[PDB]
């Protein structure tokens, strides 16, 4: 768009390209093309059966957050804050 | 959080929505330097980002299995008692989670920003719920203004949206909020190619999601309102 | 968290531990697609790291001094009071952890995973928590088919291993459980070329840990077993 | 292995070189030679006598926890959950 | 530095060069120039009036800490521990 | 967190303060090894951080705006109710972090560390929250010893800083401890290129920041004691 020949006087490129098939990658992985990133809206929430656990109880009740409606399951979260 | 000079946001900037053209706001916020704020639900930019992964049944431009994503992330975990009518503090009935984009006046200078809830709910009325929810919508162009304020940015809009569980007796809910950071892979790009990195972009970019739907030849997920969070 | 398409684990992937072939299952775990998944002992596994990073009394091919490792981790802390009967909230007598890896059935297409666990143990004496342990491993493989079932990826088998620690009065105890992902160096290569990285890691690949151990000329830290967790 | 065949043709490597003398680094460092990483399993426990300050005493044990068995001492750890 | 003549020679380097105009850049982030990092000190308090929303009172002094003094605003801080 | 092999710090190893130097020993701790660590307020090395990046209003190198910055960091968050006199357990008078940078003796073999503070005060005298500091920076340089015999690496000397505010009835404060891992631009090094890279590291490590400030043209922020934490 016009604002990506701004930021690129500036040294900064928006390409965040995957070399893989079919798959979206993260930011800093080693391999993608470009220097910039793409971001996206995920809220959604999971439950499970209590059990004598709280901690596999969250890690499950999660991994169904993950996995409901926008697919993000088997990935590693890095926190951002 | 942030987005910056190095993003672009799914059913926004890259494949965007038609439902983002004709949304009205539903109430503005005055901002540090006296211009209105439109606030507006972020349901089409959630809806978007169910069409590019994909659903669990229906994968599309899902991250690589094992892959590591960097998210700007909150969540809130609650236990409904499987037989109490005493909730100890940590417990509830629901659970819910908010995430809010506001986008930079000037993008060149200004950060755009995400900025995340997450809360426990203590009636078992979903109704209740839903009208506390408009409520956090207030609370949460409130912070907006004020974390503009501190880095005296300026922002266009704000698309604030919502997720949420009434749990049964004896179960845990767990409601979380994402923003993932990404790469895009070549076979998403109608045209794209490894060799053309720049021009990849720009096709996203000039693609609605409609269009997008259509070169690709893939369904609808979210058409007649069929997602819900 | 996973250890996906990019990723393989250390004395199971590349430099195999003999013990893990030797290894019988303790017990197995429906997974939703019928099969059984067998549980094992993770101690080979947890061994294998400790020949191939060292200790602080013999390091090998540790991390370097300063560098980022990012890692599935989780951990927890707990207080046993100097002279007093009465334990409050975040005390107790002893601290555990756990981490389960199970390894996908097709890893194509389904990442493998890891399943951590921590805990704080509430009576003094170590039989009993050691039974408790016992029953954290069929807790975690519960975990891991509903996790499986989630996303559809069946596995192979899980190693599940634990570590504690009892508190001495007026001492706290922090028990962690972790994951690195890491770059291997070329003199940890036995024939290994910076010029060669393919076949550098096919080397490691077709290397048992023994054989490592002797082309290395290192003594084998594990051999009758010296480690305890 | 074969694996790796199949992986390759899809853009996936698991190739995993660090370029320091002796030791290792963390996937997604610059410098780091492939788009792969390598894991491990590493569960330990540590403790330190009870200070007047919890963060201290966290920090400590931790670290003494780090230091016990497999050496990971003296490394920025990041979280992927 | 003399020490760089000794590190080089253990394959590490201390370069951290960003190719922004302007703008530092983080450690890993894709572009920056050599395999180093540089660091500094930053301790800061902000403060926000109490509201029925903890997170939000969190998000706001946070962001009122990182805007005091040495500017980090309109980051986003992945944590090592 | 630790600074190591691949690190630098600015104020010390880069831009180094002249306060540095001048600085004299509050206290020193003893080593595992029988060697004296001197202690040391860090302002100097604080202080060089706002002349590097700037301030919100005077804004000179500071990071990107969505850049992501990995950050050994740590915060405490803690309420002083509106009209109470009874303080429940998420709340105080003030709240306070710290950093204490300590730099190895033989950096090839070991990382320079971080240990870093934060904590809720709870009295609403600011004299006694300051004596109760004093004593922190005798607590936290007998964890730097610890850590340093954990893995047998020695200090040259610790230079530690603290933060706070003291909150009005009604208010949360929030005190943070942050050392960022950044990489520096061009324009900030005079007489820099982008095609001489380890030549720009070594103009940085010769410049002292009164000559950097000078070959900048940048007003001194830190000057007559100005900077408040």
């Amino acid at each position: 768009s016009e604002l990506d020949a701004k930021l690129n006087k500036l040294g900064v490129d928006r390409i965040a390209i995957s070399p893989y098939k079919q798959w979206t990658r993260g930011y800093m992985e080693p391999g993608n093309i470009g220097n910039g990133y793409v971001t996206g809206l995920k809220v959604d929430a999971g439950v499970r059966d209590k059990s004598d656990d709280d901690v596999l109880d969250g890690i499950v009740s999660y991994d169904r957050a993950e996995t409901k409606n926008a697919y993000i399951g088997q990935i590693n979260m890095t926190t951002a804050s | 959080x942030f987005t910056g000079v190095q993003g672009r946001v799914i059913g926004y900037d890259i494949l965007r929505s038609p439902e983002v053209d004709k949304a009205k706001p539903l109430f503005t916020e005055t901002q540090w330097d006296g211009s209105e704020l439109p606030i507006y639900d972020a349901k089409p930019l959630q809806d978007a980002l169910v069409e590019y992964f994909g659903t669990e049944q229906d994968r599309r431009h899902y991250p690589a299995p094992g892959s590591f994503i960097v998210c700007a992330n909150k969540g809130v975990t609650a236990e409904r008692p499987k037989n109490d009518a005493d909730m100890k503090p940590g417990q509830g009935y629901g659970v819910w989670s908010a995430i809010a984009i506001s986008f930079a006046k000037d993008p060149t200078k200004d950060s755009s920003m995400f900025v995340e809830d997450a809360g426990v709910w203590e009636t078992p009325n979903e109704d209740e719920l839903l009208e506390y929810l408009e409520g956090r919508r207030k609370a949460m162009a409130k912070s907006i203004a004020e974390c503009g304020q501190d880095a005296h940015a300026s922002f266009e809009s704000s698309w604030i949206g919502f997720a949420y569980t009434m749990m049964e007796p004896g179960q845990i809910g767990n409601a979380i909020t994402v923003a993932p950071y990404v790469s895009l892979p070549i076979d998403s790009i109608p045209g794209g190619s490894i060799l053309t990195p720049d021009k990849d972009m720009e096709i996203m970019e000039n693609l609605t999601m409609p269009e997008w739907l259509e070169k690709m030849g893939y369904k609808s997920l979210s058409a007649n309102n069929a997602l819900k969070y």
